[PDB]
């Protein structure tokens, strides 16, 4: 069994422990609980080879930004969470992008761009403008529901991917 | 150059690291031992996060710190003193300016802010994960509300109010999946019609289902609290380990279920028929991942009053005998190609819960509660950890829900299950065996016939599920 | 090559059981134990001059699950049936599991030895002579062992290993 470090990263309230706990409990969390540091292991099955999952959800609230170095040296890949009903949470990602490449001292950290909250109708952050960002990036754009669990294990699965052929 | 702290004389957490109060094992430390001083800064450290050590922490630390006790140590940990101006600031103060502040400001942002975040996010995990403490403890409980209630300052605010919300919540304390569900599969049985249940008139599919949701929901209920401290051993376990038990006696009764219906079926075609049905849930256990539902089965075949039937294990076919061995061999060599097969699968799955129980007993009796060092006694941090890393392992596969439909009338039925009756153990199991010499008597004693005691059909439906549109 | 004797531990939980097997397997000299560790209970020993592999089998814990018995039971070649000296009740419970072993190895002569533990100071309570008494009752070996000085546990083993070789 492999065991693949991935860290959950984005402005507050996006969505990035509603994905987590969706995707190791199948529940979707209605409360908006800030975190300040919880992590979550998985066993699964990905592309026919067993691993286990660490998962680290971290803190999006900017009163913990001057704790990130610590968590972005363990990571082996990151997800970097906005919320498509939010622009400034977008306009955030950047910054996290722009940090876990001095952390690392690395231009190819394995990350994916997840876009969540797709199954509200009213987007503010357009599919188009996100995948632009992406590609800038050389990373996957998937978009999910923490509600719906639509795309969600596709996003963590995704990033697994990344980091097996890293 | 580093931060500054605090002197030790006015905030215990600022002594020195030495052999006398912390011992590592040979990127970030992991300690073997210390003092509960030096466990309780690593808990909270300015320099980095510990999730893990967290979990490890709020869940052995009862064996060397009381819950009164760690609540009094980390609100001293929390309550940090700031540093006195510096010539600089003095000077400037003289001269009627602001002071630039820059080592106050370094050691808020640096030192207290990080800090106190992570007493914080002890206390959250403490009452989000942990909050038998305060359940069992009232005045606990009134404590812990107090400090968070009464933290100042707009740093913590969201993070203090938070988790005055979530306490409240506790205090008066859903699932989507990938896909439907298969469709409930009936047999002799009809829906509704719960007189007729029975080991050959359920569907054997279904048997399997609702009873790997029934052992699945077992075993997702067992606490970490019932198992630290082997408490489920001592005289107490009634009162500290109760879903560890049920979910034990549950395990005991179906294969003591499985034995029953075996030797109480005299007629040797029947009997081979129960035989066959209940490998054939077996083999829908093992489809399912179901260990626990595996071993049950395994269990009552290996039984005394079962494994001498020879005279069955003749008629049972050679590819349901190859099913059952290779589920015994599972736990042949101490579980090697069962620990094996743990860690491969794709969850869900039900894990049997002995071996981690086994583990856990023989890590607490076999390390020291203290590790003795320069004339000072140091709690053995390891020996917690390797108690956490079991509980951990345990609750990675709670997590997972199966994507099976309850039967209610089904669930029931096997949730009310009473083989042994008012019959005391040793009764029942003399009772069993003697049934097993009734049916199939030690040579020379001729083989003996029997009638039936079956009116339906025998045949079995298979254990491969149908789907009408 | 060298013969494998496989062992079996039964007896009641709840009364230290399992420091008989912790004590043997140990690094005698470091009090430490991991238990997942593959082959924590296997040791290579000689017995009057005779090299052996000891493979035991301790499921301490593991008592609840009272229907498993047959199946973990009929894996041995040998049993140490232990009760705790400061606890009459697992004395007393000595006789059935003596019982069901017979039952599992279908046989009246099982390789057996009574083990009597001590697993803490609280005040004795089965007396030496009872026990041995027992033990003469059954024919099989009395061994008194202590659950924190290793005294008795080598005796327990290698005696056990003794009556096996002479069945
Ligand atoms: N409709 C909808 N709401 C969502 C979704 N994901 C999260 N939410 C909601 O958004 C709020 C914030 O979610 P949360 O997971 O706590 O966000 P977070 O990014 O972890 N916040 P923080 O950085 O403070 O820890 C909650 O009310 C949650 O129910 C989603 O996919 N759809
Ligand atoms: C299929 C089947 C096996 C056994 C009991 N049994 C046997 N025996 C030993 C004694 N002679 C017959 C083979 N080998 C087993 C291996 C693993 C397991 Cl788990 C049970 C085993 C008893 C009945 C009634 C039966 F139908
Ligand atoms: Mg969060
Ligand atoms: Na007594």
């Amino acid at each position: 069994m492999t065991e693949y470090k991935l860290v959950v990263v984005g402005a507050g309230g996006v969505g990035k422990s509603a994905l987590t706990i969706q995707l190791i409990q199948n529940h979707f969390v209605d409360e908006y609980d800030p975190t300040i540091e919880d992590s979550y292991r998985k066993q699964v099955v990905i592309d026919g080879e067993t691993c286990l999952l660490d998962i680290l959800d971290t803190a999006g609230q900017e009163e913990a930004s001057a704790m990130r170095d610590q968590y972005m040296r363990t990571g082996e890949g990151f997800l970097c969470v906005f919320a498509i009903n939010n622009t400034k949470s977008f306009e955030d990602i950047h910054q996290y992008r722009e940090q876990i490449k001095r952390v690392k001292d690395s231009d190819d950290v394995p990350m994916v761009l997840v876009g969540n909250k797709c199954d509200l109708a009213a987007r503010t952050v357009e599919s188009r403008q996100a995948q632009d960002l992406a590609r800038s990036y050389g990373i996957p754009y998937i978009e999910t529901s923490a509600k719906t669990r639509q795309g969600v294990e596709d996003a963590f699965y995704t990033l697994v991917r990344e980091i097996r052929q890293h | 150059g580093q931060m500054r702290l605090p002197s030790a004389d006015v905030y215990r957490f600022a002594e020195p690291d030495s052999e006398e109060n912390i011992i590592f094992e040979e990127g970030i430390p992991i300690i073997k031992a210390g003092t509960v001083i030096k466990l309780i800064e690593r808990l909270t450290y300015h320099m980095y996060a510990d999730p893990n050590f967290v979990r490890t922490f709020l869940t052995t630390y009862r064996s060397f710190c009381k819950p009164q006790e760690l609540l009094s140590l980390i609100i001293e940990r929390f309550e940090i003193p700031e540093p006195e101006p510096t010539e600089a600031d003095r000077i400037a103060i003289e001269n009627g300016d602001q002071p630039l502040s820059a080592e106050l400001k370094r050691f808020r942002k640096e030192y207290i802010q990080p800090v106190q975040l992570r007493v914080l996010n002890v206390c959250r995990h403490w009452v989000e994960h942990h909050f038998y403490d305060f359940e069992r403890d009232a005045y606990l409980l009134q404590r812990m509300e107090e400090f968070i209630g009464t933290v100042r300052g707009k740093a913590m605010k969201k993070w203090v109010e938070s988790i005055t919300k979530i306490i409240q919540r506790k205090k008066i304390a859903n699932i989507t999946f990938q896909s439907s569900p298969p469709t409930v599969e009936w047999h002799i049985s009809r829906p509704g019609h719960i007189e007729t249940f029975d080991l050959l008139t359920l569907h054997p599919i279904e048997i399997a289902r609702q009873l790997t949701l029934l052992e699945s929901d077992l075993y997702r209920a067992v606490q970490p609290s019932e198992l630290v401290g082997s408490v489920w051993t001592k005289e107490d376990k009634e009162i500290n380990s109760p879903n560890l038990l049920k979910m034990i006696r549950h395990t005991t009764n179906l294969t003591l279920w499985f034995e029953k219906c075996i030797v109480e079926t005299e007629n040797l075609e029947e009997r081979v028929a129960v035989v066959s049905r209940i490998i054939e849930i077996l083999q829908v256990f093992q489809e399912l991942n179901n260990f626990n539902g595996v071993l049950e089965v395994v269990s009552a075949m290996n039984s005394s009053p079962v494994y001498r039937l020879d005279h069955t294990f003749e008629q049972i076919p050679s590819r349901q005998k190859k099913i059952l061995e290779e589920a015994h061999e599972l736990s042949e060599d101490h579980y090697k190609k069962y620990l094996a097969k743990l860690r491969s699968i794709n969850p869900p799955c039900v894990p049997f819960f002995g071996i981690y129980l086994t583990n856990i007993l023989k890590t607490e009796e076999g390390n020291p509660e203290v590790l003795k060092r320069h004339g000072k006694e140091l709690i053995n941090f390891s020996k917690r950890r390797k108690v956490a890393e079991i509980t951990g392992e345990i609750q990675q596969y709670q997590n997972q829900p199966y994507c099976l439909r309850v039967e209610s009338d089904i669930k029931r039925f096997f949730e009310n299950l009473n083989p042994m009756g008012n019959s005391m153990e040793k009764e029942f199991t003399d009772y069993l065996f003697n049934k097993s010499l009734e049916i199939e008597p030690r040579n020379p004693k001729p083989l003996p016939r029997f009638p039936k005691k079956y009116s339906y059909p025998l045949k079995s439906p298979g254990v491969r599920p149908s789907n009408p549109r």
